[PDB]
């Protein structure tokens, strides 16, 4: 009955928050005498290692699920591949607590890995809402050439052509491309000024310099920005009036602890309702044996609903990303963020703050500018 | 690529549409002289309009 | 200089030292003193992975990697990413899960694995639909992530085909054990050749359900690759005649032949090193140490694995590490539920088969006796026999192939059943009788006599 | 225009029935049964969509 549940953080105080939420989990509508013992190891300094605690300590203590932040610095290439894939052997379900790297969405390889925080490509869908907030048809799609970027392309190209809206250009980028000036002159060829933006900080920042450099920033030139570009120097070269995005409760990770423990506790009680509960192996030696209830863990976690999360309804997508996460949509205006857009997930709530369109005024522009020049 | 004199029905129509429609017309010759159909490129599958 | 080898428990390690001595004394006798640490095991076990990694990274920084296991767990080959990206040493996957490629290869990974080139699989499957003219489909996958890949394969490669492949759509089982929704989706299959991408126990479910549907009848056909066959040594019970997989198995091969091939591949890439360098990036110092960086200043084999040929075999890989000339041992279950070879794919990836169309032949009978032996004369315009044009298939719009008996000599009169394209009145009429009498009509051509002769009333023709 | 009299053999076969019931392929469905058999058939044909 005792379910050991992992937690990979930077602190041990929020590991204690897991311990106390595990206490609540034994309390709140969950029945077991000792159906939980707490297991929690912080993020490791060597991202090589990443399985010492897991096999030697967690799987040896038969941990069923682990709850992991980005990293203890959260900002290098220490996006958590190695612990995940060491849990990717034998169908061990893991919830990415905060993650938005939709590389981890790739369920062909990311077998047992679902996210409380939906990645950037879900943000793709949100722009469609604003399409119909602002009646657009001439479309500039700008993709740093990424598996996440191309998966976001997939979401975009679907959610376009489902309603048969048609993109003009998807220009495509490596990171570090600074001679985008050719692609920028390509961008000078259009009716459209609907500038839909996806890269890291620095690509964006140099492009803001170069495009501002073109001149290319005037009302109409609407900068539709991914949140990697809502950090660092992409902050610091972008003009003003620019829409940015925010997931509401993307960072209350204490609320993420509370929600995740309530979810996983009542999902454990759904597991104890099931029959033939296969055993967690202790050793990562001699145990060549996949969880048979691996896919049954997946059927538990996909079919369990939790409207009672602190962040709202902890109720996921088909991809295991929470449905109807609250959005707030922002405007650097004198580089001072001006909230306008708010979503339950889909319900359009423009704040009474006006959108200075990110060159000129507060008037809804046109990417519709004819040439009368017929090739 | 020499710009060369052109004559015809369609010119008359385009000037009618310059009148009724207020456009300018950027008029070129085909390198192919052909419509160009979906035909496969090398790798022998790439069915592309030519 | 060094190769490490860890195996499924199989042909022995003493046998492996003999294979190492034989490869070392075979040809191009190794200025690099190439030296191998080889064992047999049974573990998919990451602590065992950690031990063997730390022992052989500590042990003289071993330089080459050849692996064929007796397992099936595919994701452990994806767990070789951390070796390929924490030792940055090129990994040869031959058997086990190391054969089983669902690893979409990374810029950080150093994988070269001999197995599941999924593209080459798809092309082989399509040429299977070609080479007995199985244009009429019925498509079933499940929704394992990674089967949507195959769905995109079908969409693109049929839409990149002017052949006009006759489509019955990819009817995907959503989850297992729906069992009412499944057979609702399964009464939507309405053709002969049934094309499957599932798991193995899902195939137990589907053959159990389709023996209730009768779709396992023995004029239907069933082509299921090494995803569900896996070990041809594993022949489960509901699994009839004519089941067809494609697999890089040691039925055509051995372990050690592939081993000496791959060792030579490693040493030719190391030769291209000592061409373009005169140096080798060794393995890292340790497991747990993040010492300076992972700056491979002597530049591991991904440009050097571009050009490798061995012994007439272009054993170079793709940029995605798949075989330029793949092997693709196409093995077929028969009446006795026996995986037996039909096809091979090593010559320009072209089919190499037995010309045996009918094989669905009363395993779980469902005995099918409808095949009507029709052997006629070339009688224009009742019978006008064309040949096979290389017109992306053997498919002219109104033709049926007709197996003539083409004698080899005037002496060796072995009439080789050559399929030839066919038209005429009577063929249109037999199409009308496939429309009315509705059977299968076995078309051949008369060699001995014309119509019939009273050769003491021994009839000819 | 005939689609044949597809007779349910015994009640509560429930797999053989819907095997026989995926053989109905037209609009007008003409019934001679009992009442609880019709409860069964409308329950099953709401699953068939007939």
């Amino acid at each position: 009955k005792i379910v050991n549940i992992g937690a990979v953080l930077s602190t041990r105080k929020h590991e204690q928050m897991f311990r106390e939420a595990v206490n609540q989990a034994n309390k709140r509508h969950g029945s077991w005498k000792i159906q939980l013992n707490a297991t929690s190891v912080t993020h490791k300094p060597n991202a090589i290692q990443m399985a010492l605690s897991v096999c030697e300590d967690l799987i040896s203590s038969q941990v069923y699920a682990i709850l992991v932040s980005h990293p203890p610095t959260p900002n290098d290439h220490f996006t958590p591949t190695p612990v995940s894939y060491t849990a990717g052997f034998y169908r061990i379900p893991v919830l990415g607590l905060t993650t938005r790297m939709s590389i981890y969405s790739d369920k062909s390889i990311h077998l047992s890995f679902l996210r409380t925080v939906p990645p950037y490509s879900h943000q793709s869908s949100v722009w469609f809402e604003m399409m119909r907030v602002y009646s657009w048809n001439h479309i500039i799609l700008l993709v740093s050439d990424d598996h996440e970027g191309r998966a976001a392309q997939k979401r975009l190209e679907t959610l376009l052509e489902e309603r048969e809206s048609k993109a003009e250009k998807v220009l495509q980028f490596d990171p570090g491309t600074k001679n985008v000036t050719a692609l920028l002159m390509e961008a000078k060829e259009l009716e459209a000024r609907v500038i839909i933006l996806s890269a890291s900080e620095d690509d964006a920042a140099t492009v803001y310099r170069a495009a501002a450099m073109l001149n290319m920033t005037g009302s109409g030139y609407v900068w539709l920005v991914g949140e990697r570009e809502i950090s660092g120097n992409a902050l610091r070269y972008a003009p003003d009036g620019i829409l940015g995005l925010q997931l509401i409760n993307g960072k209350n990770e204490s609320a993420h602890i509370s929600d995740a423990v309530g979810v996983v506790a009542q999902a454990v009680h759904e597991l104890l309702e099931k029959e033939n509960i296969t055993d967690p192996p202790r050793g990562c030696v001699g145990n060549t044996n996949i969880w048979k209830t691996g896919p049954l863990f997946k059927r538990v976690l996909m079919s369990s609903k939790y409207a009672d999360g602190v962040t709202g309804r902890v109720e996921f997508n088909e991809d295991g990303d929470r449905k109807f996460a609250n959005y707030s949509i922002m405007n650097l205006q004198n580089r001072k963020l001006v909230q306008v857009g708010i979503y339950n997930g889909t319900h359009v709530i423009p704040n009474d703050r006006k959108i200075i369109w990110p060159g000129g005024e507060t008037e809804k522009p046109r990417g519709y500018q004819m040439s009368t020049r017929l090739k | 690529t020499v710009p060369q004199c052109c004559y015809g029905f369609c010119i008359d129509l385009l000037i009618k549409l310059a009148r009724t429609m207020n456009f300018t017309y950027e008029v070129h010759l085909v390198a192919d002289g052909k419509f160009g159909t979906q035909e496969r490129v090398n790798n022998s599958n790439k069915k592309e309009w030519n | 200089l060094n190769i490490a080898v860890m195996l499924g428990h199989s042909h022995d390690v003493t046998e492996r030292e003999l294979r190492t001595l034989w490869g070392p004394e075979q040809a191009a006798g190794l200025p690099l003193d190439v030296n191998v640490v080889a064992l047999l095991m049974n573990r998919t076990d990451p602590k065992s992975l950690i031990t063997h990694v730390c022992d052989l990274m500590s042990g003289a920084r071993i330089h080459g990697l050849v692996f064929g296991d007796d397992t099936d767990q595919e994701a452990v080959a994806q767990m070789l990413d951390f070796i390929s990206s924490h030792t940055f040493v090129p990994i040869l996957g031959i058997h086990g899960g190391a054969s089983m490629i669902m690893a979409d290869k990374d810029p950080t990974s150093t994988f070269f694995q001999f197995g599941a080139s999924i593209q080459q699989q798809a092309t082989v499957m399509l040429k299977i639909m070609q080479d007995y003219d199985w244009h009429v489909f019925s498509l079933v996958t499940t929704i394992f992530p990674g089967y949507r890949e195959f769905i995109s394969f079908v969409k693109t490669t049929v839409d990149n085909s002017f052949v006009g492949w006759d489509m019955q759509n990819v009817i995907t089982l959503d989850t297992s054990f729906e069992d009412a929704k499944t057979q609702v989706q399964l009464k939507k299959i309405h053709s002969s050749v049934i094309l499957l991408y599932c798991s193995k126990d899902e195939a137990v479910l589907i053959l159990s359900e389709a023996r209730s549907l009768g779709l396992t009848g023995y004029d239907f056909f069933w082509i299921v690759p090494s995803l569900v066959s896996g070990n041809t040594e594993l022949i489960p019970k509901e699994f009839p005649s004519g089941l067809i997989s494609v697999s890089y198995d040691d039925w055509d091969y051995s372990l050690e032949a592939r081993v000496r091939d791959g060792i030579g591949i490693l040493t030719t890439a190391a030769s291209s090193m000592l061409e373009k360098f005169s140096y080798i990036p060794e393995a890292k110092a340790s497991c747990y140490g993040q010492m300076e960086r992972p700056e491979v200043p002597m530049h591991t084999l991904h440009p050097f694995m571009v050009n490798v040929t061995w012994d007439g075999k272009d054993l170079s890989f793709t940029e995605e590490g798949y075989q330029v000339h793949p092997r693709l041992v196409v093995i077929v279950l028969n009446k006795d539920r026996e995986w037996e070879k039909v096809g091979k794919w090593e010559n320009h990836t072209l089919s190499l088969r037995h010309a045996v169309w009918p094989r669905y032949k009363s395993f779980s009978d469902e005995p099918d006796d409808n095949h009507l032996s029709i052997v006629t004369l070339e009688e224009a315009p009742f019978v006008i026999v064309e040949d096979i044009d290389p017109l992306t298939e053997t498919c002219v719009r109104n033709t049926v192939p007709c197996r003539k008996f083409v004698k080899i000599n005037n002496s060796t009169n072995e009439g080789m059943n050559v399929k030839k394209c066919c038209k005429g009145f009577c063929i249109d009429i037999l199409k009308k009788l496939s429309r009315t009498v509705k059977f299968t009509y076995d078309l051949y051509l008369v060699t001995n006599g014309k119509h019939g002769k009273k050769v003491n009333n021994v009839w000819n023709g």
